[PDB]
């Protein structure tokens, strides 16, 4: 399918944004063999440690 | 001749470290200020070949 990273940053104010091997300015103009998407919710001090 | 020419024509496909042997796959997927790291490390190693 077409992905479109532009719906992800509208929907809501995220606070942390961390991407490690590519640039998330750059991430609109990029091709990938599989994606994977894990969901999952856990309190704020926590969120340093993933 | 042959040989010391297919070697050194042969070693523009080795990582030297970094995450990968083509700079257009670098300069397409990091800022400027992360390039620098990757690319060094491809001068150094063409350098002494």
């Amino acid at each position: 399918c077409v992905a479109d990273y532009s719906v992800l940053y509208n929907f809501a104010p995220f606070f942390a944004f961390k991407c490690y091997g590519v640039s998330p300015t750059k991430l609109n103009d990029l091709c990938f063999t599989n994606v994977y998407a894990d969901s999952f919710v856990i309190k704020g001090n926590e969120v340093s440690q993933i | 001749n042959a040989q010391a020419l297919n070697t050194l024509v042969k070693q523009l496909s080795s990582k030297f470290g970094a995450i990968s042997s083509v700079l257009n796959d670098i300069l397409s997927r990091l800022d400027p200020p992360e390039a620098e790291v990757q690319i060094d490390r491809l001068i150094t190693g063409r350098l002494q070949s």
